[PDB]
Order: C-alpha cells, then structure tokens, then sequence
C-alpha cells in the first residue's frame, strides 16, 4: 500500500479497490457482542475528549468554537469516515495538538485585528488543496519511511502524555478541593462549585481507582479458566462497560457527596450565537476579511497539514502492523483524502478539523481484538463500531439525562485503563522493561538472543532520550514543533544508528514484522 | 449568520464556488504541468 | 509424635527430647533478614488484636481487666513460650472465643454477686489441674483423629471472621462518619471524635485499600523476574513493613484530617486502680469468696480448656503440616502444658489466659517460609522471632510516639493481607475455586484425576455446609459452643462420609500428606 | 491490693501455696490411683 504507482492518484484508486470489495464483510463482521461493548467503551472514549477539549476551545476563542461545534464536526466526519475510509478503525478527533495549534492561531488574529473564524475558514481551504496535491503525487509513500523505531516512540510519548494527563486530572481535583479540618458548608454550586467542598476529592480518588480496578479484573478473567468460556469471553468483553456501570452505580447511591459530572451542551446551537452562525463568510463576518491574509493562510495550513498527516499516519501505521492480524488493509492515501478534506470542509461551518487519534484509535482496535488460546488470533474488522460512535456522539446533546449522572473520576479509571493497555504491543516498552530485570530472564525473541544484552540497552537508551527530549518540547511554548523533532527519529536511525550498531542488530532492534533478520 | 452581518457582493455560496473554482483550476494547472513534465 | 506411649507424662518427655536438641540452631538460624521482616510484621499481628480485644475487656468488665493487663500476659506468656515450647511458631495471644468466655463469666459473677477477678483466679486454679492430668495421661495423642478434614474447616472458618471482622471495622467508621453535605466543623475530640467529621471515612477506606495493594504487589515482586534475586528477595521479605511505612508516612503528611491512631495505656498500671492490684487475693478482695463457687469454677475452666486446646492444638496441626516443610518437629504435649499452666498461673495475677491463636500463627510461619524455584523449600525454624515479637509488645507501653503515628486503617490493609494469604494451602479452599472453574481446568493432583468431578463437588458441598452452620453458630448466643459443634466434623468424616464415598476417594480428598491414595 | 480489702487469715503466698499444696495432693492421688490400676 505504500509502494508508489507513478500514476496519478495511483495510491487512492488502489485503496479504494483493496478495502471496498470487503464491504459487505464491513457491516456482517459487526454482528457479535465483541462489537457492541467495544462500541459502548469507545463511545466514552470518544466523548470525554470531545466534551473537554470542547470547554478548553469555548474558554481560549471567547467561544468561538466550541463544545456543540467540536461534537458535531466528531460525529458527521466519523460517520462520513466509517462510511468511506480504508481503515475504519481509526477514531477521528480533537487532539492536544490541534488545541495549542487553535491556542496559537486565536491569539495571533487577536493581535492583528482578524476574525477568526475567518481566518480558519481561510486556512481549510488551503488544506483541501494541500491533501488533493499530496494525493495526486501519492505522497502518502513517504510513510514507509517510518519504521518501528519513530512508530514505537511516538506511540510510547503519546501513552505516557495520556496517562500523565489522566493523573493530572485527579490532581486538579484536589486542588480544588483540598483536605482541610473546616469547610464552608454554605458554598455555592453553580455553574461549578465556588470553594472546597469535603469527600470529593477522595471520593474522586476511590471512584477512578475502583473503575480502573475493576476493567483491569474483568480483563485478567477474560483470559482466565474460570467460568463457561464463552459466559467468560462475553463478561470480559464488556469489561469496561461494566466496570463503568457498577462505580457510576457506586456514587449515585451516595447523595451527599459532590462529584464532578459530564456535562453536554443544551441543545444543537453555536456557541457563540453573537459572534458567528453556523456558515462563516469567508469575506468577514463584521469587518471585511485582507486580502494578504488570505494567501497567508497556506502557511498555518501547511503546519496544520503536518500536524493532522502525522498523527493519523503513525497511528494508522501502528494500528495496521502485520502482528495485529488485520487482514483487510488500510488505505493511507484514501484516509488522508478523507481527514483532511473533511477538516477543510468543516472550517467552512466554524468547525474543528480532525486527525485520526493514536490512543482512541489503538483502544479501538484492542476492543475489536480476539485472542487466541496470548496469541492475537484476529480483529473484528468492520465499519459498523466507529459509525455507531459517531452517532452517539452526535446525539450526545440529546441524552444529558443518562450523561449527567456519570462522574468525570470513573472516565478517569476507563483513561488509565487504556492507557496502561496501549503498551502491550510495543518492544520499546518491552524492552524498558527489561533494563530492571536480569539477563537470564530476557525472552527468547530475536533482538535477545542475537544481540548482547548491554547493546540492547543502549539502543533503548537512545530511544529513551528521544522521548526526553520530545516530552521536554511538549512542556514548552514552541510544541507545535514536535512533528519535527519526531521526524528527526528518521535520520537517526537511517544516517547515525548503523554508525554504531551492526546490520544484523538492527534488524533485530527495528523489525518491521519482529523478524529475526 | 448572527447578529449583524457585514454584506459582501458575493453571498457565502457563490465565493466559496469561485474559490473552488479557482483552487479547480490551479489543481489542475499543476496537474498538467506534471503530465507535460516527466514526458520530454 | 501423637504416638501414645502408655509411660505417664510420656508425650511430654518426647516433646523435650525432639525439638530441645535443636536449641542452639533454633537461635542462629534467626540470622537472616527474612526473620526480621517477620518480626516487625508479626509484632503489627500481634499488638492490633491486644490493643483491640483489651479495649473491648475493659468495657465489658468495668476494667477490672483491660488493655495492660493483656499486653503484659501476651508480653510474658510469649517470651516464656518462645524460649520453652516445642513450636516456638506459634503465636500466643488473646481471641474473640475467650473475650466471649470472659463476657459470659462476667455477666454470671455480676448475676450472683461474685468478684469476677477471684472467680478467674479459681478457674486458673481448675486450669492448672486439667493439664497437668490431661498431659500426664498423653490426652494429647487424640489430636491424631482431627484430619484434615476438621483442620480445613476450621482454618478456613477462622480465616473468613478475620477478614469479615477486618472489613465490619472499615463500615463502622462509616458510620461514625458518614458522607455529609455539611460538618459540624467545631467537634470536640477528646477522647475520641464525638460527631462525624469530614474525610475521615474515605481516607480510612484509602489507606487500607493502598497498604493492601503495595503488601499484595510486593509479594507478586518477590516471585517475580525484575532486580537481583537477593535484593528481589529482601524488598519482597520486608513488603508488609514497607507497605506500613509507605502508608503511615501517606496519612503523616495529612496533617489536616483525623484518622483513628493505635493508643497504648499510659504506663505499666492496672486497668482499674480501685477495683485490684496486681495479685489477686483466691479468698476475696472486699467480700469473701464463696466455698462453692471455688468447687463450681471446674466447669467453667472445663469449656476454657476446651476452647483453648482445640484452637491451639489445631493451630499446631495446621502450621506442622508436612507439606510445609518443617523439619524440626513440633511437642503437642509440652506446647499445651505450657499454654495452659502459664494462663491459670496469669489468672492469679487478674490477666488473661491465652491460646496459639491460627491466623497469627499462620501468618508467622508463612513469614518464614522460603520458597522454592512455587514449591516451598525451607522455614525458618527459630525461636528468636517470636521471642522478640513478644518484647516488643511488652515494650509497646514504652513506644507510643511511635505507635500514635500509626493509623488503624493502614493495620486494616494489613489485616485483609493476612486474612487473603492464610487460604493459600488449605485444599478446602482450592476445591471452592474449583466449582467455578470447567472441569478441563481443575489441576492434576489426585483428588481431581482419581474421583468425578461431581463426587469432588459434592465432598466439597458437605463441607460447605459445616461451615455455614458453623457460622451461624458463632453469630448465636450460643458461640461458645462452637467447638463441640467443630469436634462433630470428626464423627462425620469417619462415620459418614464413607457411607457415601468409597475408600480411595477419601484417601484422595482427605489426605494426611495430599498423596493419591 | 488496691483500695480497702478484706483481711483474711491467710496471705496471698500462703493461700496460694496451700492451693497449689492441695492440688499436688488431688495429682498424686490420680496418678497412684492409676499406677495401681491397669496391673491387678
Ligand atoms: C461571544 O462573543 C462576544 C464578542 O464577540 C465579538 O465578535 C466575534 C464575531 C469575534 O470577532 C469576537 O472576537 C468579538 O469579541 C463576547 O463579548 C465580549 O466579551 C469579552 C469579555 O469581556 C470582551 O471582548 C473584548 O475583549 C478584548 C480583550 O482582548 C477587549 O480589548 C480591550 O482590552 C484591553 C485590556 O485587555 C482594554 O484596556 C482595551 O480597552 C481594549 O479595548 C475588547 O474591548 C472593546 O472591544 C469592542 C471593540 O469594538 C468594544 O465595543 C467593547 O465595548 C470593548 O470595550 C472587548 O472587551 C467584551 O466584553 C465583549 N466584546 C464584544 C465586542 O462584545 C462574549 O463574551 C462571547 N460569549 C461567550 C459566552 O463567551
Ligand atoms: C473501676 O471499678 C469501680 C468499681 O469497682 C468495684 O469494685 C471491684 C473490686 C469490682 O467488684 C467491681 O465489680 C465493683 O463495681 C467502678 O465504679 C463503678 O462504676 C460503675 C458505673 O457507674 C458503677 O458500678 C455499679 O454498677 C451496678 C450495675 O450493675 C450498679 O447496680 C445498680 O444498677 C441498677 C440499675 O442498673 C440500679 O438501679 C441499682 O441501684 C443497682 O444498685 C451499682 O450500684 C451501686 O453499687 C454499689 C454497691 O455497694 C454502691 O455503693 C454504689 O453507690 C451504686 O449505687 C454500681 O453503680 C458505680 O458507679 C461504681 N461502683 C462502685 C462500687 O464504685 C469504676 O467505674 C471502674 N473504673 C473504670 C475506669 O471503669
Ligand atoms: C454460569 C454457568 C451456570 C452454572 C450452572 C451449572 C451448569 C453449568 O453451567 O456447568 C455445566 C457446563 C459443563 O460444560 P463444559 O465443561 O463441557 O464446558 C466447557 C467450558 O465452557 C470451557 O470454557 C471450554 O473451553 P474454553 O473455555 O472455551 O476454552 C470447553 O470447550 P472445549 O474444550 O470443547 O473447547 C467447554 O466444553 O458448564 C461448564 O463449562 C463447567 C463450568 C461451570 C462452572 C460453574 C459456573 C461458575
Ligand atoms: C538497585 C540495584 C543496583 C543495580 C546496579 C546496576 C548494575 C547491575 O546490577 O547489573 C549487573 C548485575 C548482573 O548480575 P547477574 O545478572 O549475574 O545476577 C543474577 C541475578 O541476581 C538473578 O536474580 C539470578 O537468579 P535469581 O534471581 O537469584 O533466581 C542470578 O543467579 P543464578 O542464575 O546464578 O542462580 C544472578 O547471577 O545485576 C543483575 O543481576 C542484572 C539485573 C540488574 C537489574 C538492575 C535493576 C535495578
Ligand atoms: C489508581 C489510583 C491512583 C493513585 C494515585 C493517587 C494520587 C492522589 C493525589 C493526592 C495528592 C494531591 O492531589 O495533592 C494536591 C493536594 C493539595 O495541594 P496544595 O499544596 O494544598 O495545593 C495548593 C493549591 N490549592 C491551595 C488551590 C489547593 O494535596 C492535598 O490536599 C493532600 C492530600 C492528599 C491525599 C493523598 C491521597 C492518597 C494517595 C495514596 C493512595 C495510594
Ligand atoms: C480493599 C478496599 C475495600 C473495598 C470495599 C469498600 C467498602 C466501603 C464501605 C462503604 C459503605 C459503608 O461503609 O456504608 C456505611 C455508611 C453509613 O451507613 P448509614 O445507613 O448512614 O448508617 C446508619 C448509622 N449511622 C447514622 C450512625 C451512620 O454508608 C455511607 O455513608 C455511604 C458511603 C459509602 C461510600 C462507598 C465507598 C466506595 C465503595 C467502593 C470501592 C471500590
Ligand atoms: C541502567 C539501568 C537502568 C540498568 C542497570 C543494569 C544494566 C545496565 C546491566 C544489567 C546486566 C548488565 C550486563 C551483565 C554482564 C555483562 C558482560 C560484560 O562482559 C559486558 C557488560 C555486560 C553485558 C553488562 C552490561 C550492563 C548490564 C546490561
Ligand atoms: C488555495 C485557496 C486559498 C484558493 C486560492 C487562493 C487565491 C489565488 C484566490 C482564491 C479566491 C480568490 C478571491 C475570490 C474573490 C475575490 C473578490 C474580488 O473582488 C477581489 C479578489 C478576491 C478576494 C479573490 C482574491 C484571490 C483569491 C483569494
Ligand atoms: C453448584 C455450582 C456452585 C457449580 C456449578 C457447576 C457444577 C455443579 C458442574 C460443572 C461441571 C459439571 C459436570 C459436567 C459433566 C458431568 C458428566 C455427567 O455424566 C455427570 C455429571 C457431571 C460430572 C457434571 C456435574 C455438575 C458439574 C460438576
Ligand atoms: C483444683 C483446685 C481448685 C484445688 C482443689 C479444690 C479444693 C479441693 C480445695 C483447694 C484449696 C481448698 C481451700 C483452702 C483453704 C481453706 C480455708 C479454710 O479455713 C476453709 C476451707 C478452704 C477455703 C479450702 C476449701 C477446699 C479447697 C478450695
């Protein structure tokens, strides 16, 4: 799928020929309880990061763009993708990327008197451009280029981040709401409450511990020898909606204690009703939109461009791995077609573009996944899962009343889940591992048993110092460069890793199928 | 739109068919450039 | 060593003979971190329930014994048996059966208008007698018809009250302090807490939930691949103590919130000042003690030595297992002689009478086993750990800056760790997790491979049964019944049982040594 | 003791050795009791 044909739109025509024929297969394949639960954990997966990413925007753009924007443009570009794409299991969504991107945009409109909303509307239309040329050249076989090498660290960067992020949550939870022998029992609730309230910070530590204690059981009983193994294989399938079920049960059974709830809009409405409608006028809305911004516009359209092509690449790449039994394909070039003309679309109504998202899309996979008797035996490939999810994110507006009783702590418990369970197939977290353990105990895998122990570890090492200093580019203002540093993993092990490391070693370190050279 | 719209000759359909007209015809001017290059 | 030798006093002299030979290296093999670990665990085992059972006794007998009173029997009682039993693993400490006994006396003295402390002294008195007859005719030897059978019920029913207790201690300080809107922010603490108060009950719930999960970590660490097997080995033998520390430090640094501390007595003074000194006079304090009570306190030392040698008989049945590879020998003769004297001797002196309580016990010699590369290779046989345990609570008077640091809850982990890893061996409880398990899973070891699946079943099912109506009893009144009711399982495992099981399927199911008959 | 206690004509020492004299009277007893036993 990566190779190039020379023809025009040669890497398009060819997805669509591979993946459509299986279309049929896309919709029966769906047809089993695996589908259904992994659709219930994705759907929550999904609309957490669309609901606070959604807030962050409202509170960076004055509103502007939005929670209702952000949900809207979730659900009809996945469904649109689910429909279309190649792979229909990636997840479509808002990013932190794409978050400082509209950060850094909003505020350099502000500083030169732009609109904009405008200036975005702007810009996606430079995106359509941009993808139909990378389409058109098949620009998308420059992916093969990246190995597991660049995969593995930026999928490990991006598990860690999440994780990180999943904690920093709780710890803001108690910020808000320290331990103290005195409260004001007299506080104001709305909109959120006005100062510390007692148990809710501990409550919020118990509920995600317990969330995240029971998905990680149910897990560990799927595999295990107890019960009917088809009763077994059912009960751990819906392991995290269970999970979320029994401690949503927990905290509404106590009345008393205040917990942070999820919280939708009011209704299918801007959000922003005085600033903008639901189509913005590339021209201007108030006042009449430059003209030399308009060619302006290709550059934050370039960076844009590189952020979304990236993200949705690696990940459709990680999610595509030979070792994951997906027997079906993926179009690379189809996808990319998709995301980002669906994006330059979406700027039209004042809407966020979308990338395909590392950690959503990798669970979604891992829920489609069915295990041999240990061994991945296949994947329930089909389109029927991510459509069903961006339907119920699109109708999210409309179930606030199953919504609001669903504490924010228990999503916390369902994000450490994934993201602890996003490691597995991963060697460089593999082989992190076994930096603490002695060498006798290494598994008999190639990169063990035909390269020495200390040469394993300082390729590791080099690894875990591209993540430092990602993590450290993360942490500063100039973030929105990370694409590039992590682009720089490419030459490091084309141009300086064979400097230092034999042939044979690194086809065992950097296997493409965890070959044995 | 909402609240009060600056008014433009071009409604928000008809510039944005010309601007998908014009991003058209630059696509495929590059297009058949590449065609005529890679030939001679 | 349950042999009968028709010699008076015969199975006394043997005891003394077997184990005394090995004195020298029941003090050198002490030399070991892993016994210290054990010690500072065991020390936690045994001061919690003294502080605990004293508290309760003084309530319950207007102080006339209490918490020192108790510390000081467990003190003395353990550094005499540590230095002259013939199992010197064996914890000696009160219990719940002798803190019923002692209610139930109380209440008859306070009926009839006796000194409940003399009538105590004349059942040590009746104490001394029964074991000086029941160890010189060798009444020792019918432990031999307690099988495994009786021992696993018992040691299964005792296992499930610790962990049941453990968990109703956790509810009652919900309901001390429930999950409020609103505190009385002003609430008088002296002596305890007299109203809820904020975070106190969550908190509580955290840290016995922490200490729990970093003891049960640590222990999967021990067995694990990760480190050097020596340090591997030294942080996993000190995972109860680091766990303690990690949590007691967690609750430290909490300053603002209250958690129940452990609180020891003042100094080293009687309970109750006004009520007895230190020896108690066998005639009367303020009114002469009745000629027939002195005559009546038989009966009642009667169900005392019942009590107390059942409990520590089956303890040393149970911890002297061959399958736990002690290889020194145990002397149920001495070890009975020495807990029965050395109680009717602390009557004397208004303290409690003790008994080798099984869940301390159990979790000493667990503390000591060192396994195999799994299979159990060794114990650490000694008297030297116990000997010190014994001390240190003795000592713990002296150390309350120390233990006033210490919360409740954190010990309540540790309770539950005890309470979960006592079930490893019993084969009781193996057969339980079988009913849940598909037949092709049930392990090969004689009882499954050499009798039906269902005849296993319904073995385990009569079991079950004896449990439930022991539990049922010890919920009545009549609690203190609870060893007759356990001594009718021997009748039907040798009358019963076999009308309804063939005699190889008993040899598999109610194996001496788990041998296939 | 503690507080006011009723005297007696034998101490605490003395009581308690006449018990404990007793008792090994009632032991020797049983065991030459059995001794005699078990060999006629
Ligand atoms: C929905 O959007 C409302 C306004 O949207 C407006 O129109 C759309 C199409 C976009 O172009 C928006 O960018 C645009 O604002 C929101 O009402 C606005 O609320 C904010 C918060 O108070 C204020 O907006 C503006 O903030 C500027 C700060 O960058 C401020 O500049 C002033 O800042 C310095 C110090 O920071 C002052 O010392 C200076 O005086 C400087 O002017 C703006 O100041 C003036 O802006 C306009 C210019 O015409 C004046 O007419 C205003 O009276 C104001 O003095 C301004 O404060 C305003 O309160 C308000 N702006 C407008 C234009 O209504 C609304 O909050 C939002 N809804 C939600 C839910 O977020
Ligand atoms: C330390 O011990 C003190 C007393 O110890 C006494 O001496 C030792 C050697 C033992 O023999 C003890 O059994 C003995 O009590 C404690 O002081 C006592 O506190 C309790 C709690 O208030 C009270 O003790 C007695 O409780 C009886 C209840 O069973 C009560 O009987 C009365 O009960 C009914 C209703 O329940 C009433 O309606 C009747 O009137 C009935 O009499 C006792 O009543 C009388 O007892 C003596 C008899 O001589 C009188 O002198 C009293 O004045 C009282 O009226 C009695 O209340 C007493 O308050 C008190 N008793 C004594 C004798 O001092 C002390 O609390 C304890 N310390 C700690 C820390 O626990
Ligand atoms: C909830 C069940 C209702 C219980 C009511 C009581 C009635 C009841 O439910 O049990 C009868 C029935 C016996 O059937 P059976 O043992 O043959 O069933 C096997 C079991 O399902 C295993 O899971 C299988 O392998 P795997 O797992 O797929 O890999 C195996 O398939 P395979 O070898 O041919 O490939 C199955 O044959 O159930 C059980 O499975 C025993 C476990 C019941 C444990 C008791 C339930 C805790
Ligand atoms: C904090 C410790 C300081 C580390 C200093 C960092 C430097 C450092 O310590 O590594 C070199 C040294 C190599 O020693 P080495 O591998 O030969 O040591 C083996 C190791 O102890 C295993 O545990 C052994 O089996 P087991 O467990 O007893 O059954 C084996 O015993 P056996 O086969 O002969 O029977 C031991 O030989 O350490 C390691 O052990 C490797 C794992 C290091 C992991 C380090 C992660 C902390
Ligand atoms: C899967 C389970 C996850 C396990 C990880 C648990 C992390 C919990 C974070 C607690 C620290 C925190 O959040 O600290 C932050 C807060 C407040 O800080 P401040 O300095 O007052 O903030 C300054 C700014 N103000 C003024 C706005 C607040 O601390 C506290 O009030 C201390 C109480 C901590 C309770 C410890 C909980 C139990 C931890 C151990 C459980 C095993
Ligand atoms: C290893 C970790 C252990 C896990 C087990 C946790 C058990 C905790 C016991 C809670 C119930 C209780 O204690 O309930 C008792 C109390 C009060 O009851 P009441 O009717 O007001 O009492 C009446 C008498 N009064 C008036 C004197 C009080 O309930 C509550 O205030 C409800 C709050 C419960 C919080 C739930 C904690 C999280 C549970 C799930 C964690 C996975
Ligand atoms: C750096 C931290 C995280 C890990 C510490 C342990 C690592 C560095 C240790 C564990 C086992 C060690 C190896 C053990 C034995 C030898 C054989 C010797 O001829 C070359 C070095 C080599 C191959 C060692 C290199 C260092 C090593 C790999
Ligand atoms: C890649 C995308 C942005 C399309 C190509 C950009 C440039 C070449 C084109 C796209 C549409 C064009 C605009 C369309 C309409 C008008 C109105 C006219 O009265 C002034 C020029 C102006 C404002 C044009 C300027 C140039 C323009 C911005
Ligand atoms: C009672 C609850 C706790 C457990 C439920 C499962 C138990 C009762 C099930 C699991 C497997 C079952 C066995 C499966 C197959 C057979 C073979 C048949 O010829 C006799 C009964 C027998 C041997 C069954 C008896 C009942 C059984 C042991
Ligand atoms: C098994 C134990 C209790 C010992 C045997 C109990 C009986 C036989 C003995 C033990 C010591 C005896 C008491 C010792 C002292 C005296 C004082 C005397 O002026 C009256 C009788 C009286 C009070 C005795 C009665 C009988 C007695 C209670």
């Amino acid at each position: 799928p990566l190779q190039q044909t020379g023809q025009l739109f040669g890497g398009l025509v060819r997805d669509i020929r591979r993946r459509y024929p299986y279309y049929l297969s896309d919709i029966t394949d769906a047809f089993s309880p695996q589908v259904l639960a992994a659709v219930i954990f994705i759907y929550f997966a999904a609309l957490s990061p669309a609901i606070t990413f959604g807030g962050l925007l409202g509170e960076k753009t004055r509103n502007q763009m939005g929670v209702s924007e952000l949900l809207i443009s979730t659900a009809v570009q996945g469904i649109l993708f689910a429909l279309l794409g190649a792979q229909p299991l990636l997840v479509v969504g808002f990013s932190g990327p794409l978050l400082v991107f509209e950060e850094a945009f909003f505020s350099f409109c502000e500083t030169n008197g732009l609109e904009y909303i405008v200036g975005r509307v702007w810009i996606g239309f430079w995106l359509i451009l941009l993808v139909v040329l990378v389409v058109a050249f098949e620009g998308s076989f420059l992916v093969r280029f990246i190995s597991r090498y660049t995969q593995e660290i930026f999928s490990f960067l991006i598990s860690l981040i999440f994780i990180y992020e999943t904690f920093s949550k709780l710890i803001k939870i108690f910020q808000d709401h320290p331990l103290q022998k005195t409260y004001n029992y007299n506080v104001l609730m709305v909109p959120k409450p006005q100062g510390p309230l007692p148990n809710t910070a501990l409550l919020s530590l118990v509920l995600m511990a317990g969330t995240f204690f029971f998905a990680m059981m149910l897990r560990k009983f799927k595999n295990s020898s107890y019960f009917p193994g088809k009763l077994r294989r059912v009960i751990g399938d819906f392991g995290v909606p269970i999970s979320i079920l029994i401690m949503v049960l927990v905290d509404f059974f106590i009345q008393d204690t205040y917990t942070q709830k999820l919280s939708v809009p009011d209704g299918f409405k801007v959000s922003n009703s005085s600033a903008r409608g639901w189509v913005i006028h590339p021209l201007g809305l108030r006042s009449e939109f430059p003209i030399w911004m308009m060619f302006a516009s290709a550059l934050p359209a370039l960076l844009v461009f590189i952020l979304i092509f990236l993200e949705s690449q690696i990940t459709t790449l990680i999610v595509s791995k030979p070792e994951r039994k997906m027997v079906k394909g993926s179009g690379f070039h189809l996808d990319l077609l998709l995301v980002v003309g669906m994006g330059g679309v979406a700027a039209l109504f004042g809407m966020p573009w979308l990338s395909a998202t590392t950690v959503r899309s990798v669970t979604h996979a891992n829920a489609l996944t069915v295990m041999g008797k240990a061994q991945i035996q296949e994947v329930k490939e089909q389109r029927i899962s991510g459509l069903l999810v961006a339907v119920l994110v699109g109708l999210s507006i409309l179930m606030e009343p199953i919504l609001s009783r669903i504490p924010l702590a228990v999503l916390f418990g369902i994000f450490l889940y994934m993201g602890v369970t996003s490691l597995s197939g991963i060697q460089l977290f593999d082989r992190i591992l076994l930096l603490f353990k002695p060498p006798k105990y290494h598994p008999d895998v190639p990169y063990v048993k035909r390269v020495k122990t200390w040469r394993m570890h300082l390729f590791t090492g080099i690894q875990i110092i591209c993540l430092a200093v990602l993590w450290v580019v993360k942490s500063t203002p100039a973030s929105l460069a990370l694409p590039f540093v992590l682009i720089l993993t490419v030459p490091l092990r084309r141009v300086l890793l064979p400097l230092i490391f034999r042939n044979v070693e690194l086809q065992c370190l950097d296997a493409d199928d965890a070959k044995a050279t | 739109g909402e609240r009060v719209q600056l008014a433009h000759h071009f409604s928000e359909p008809e510039i944005t068919l010309i601007i998908f007209g014009v991003m058209a015809g630059v696509i495929g001017t590059i297009l058949l450039i590449s065609y005529g290059i890679r030939r001679l």
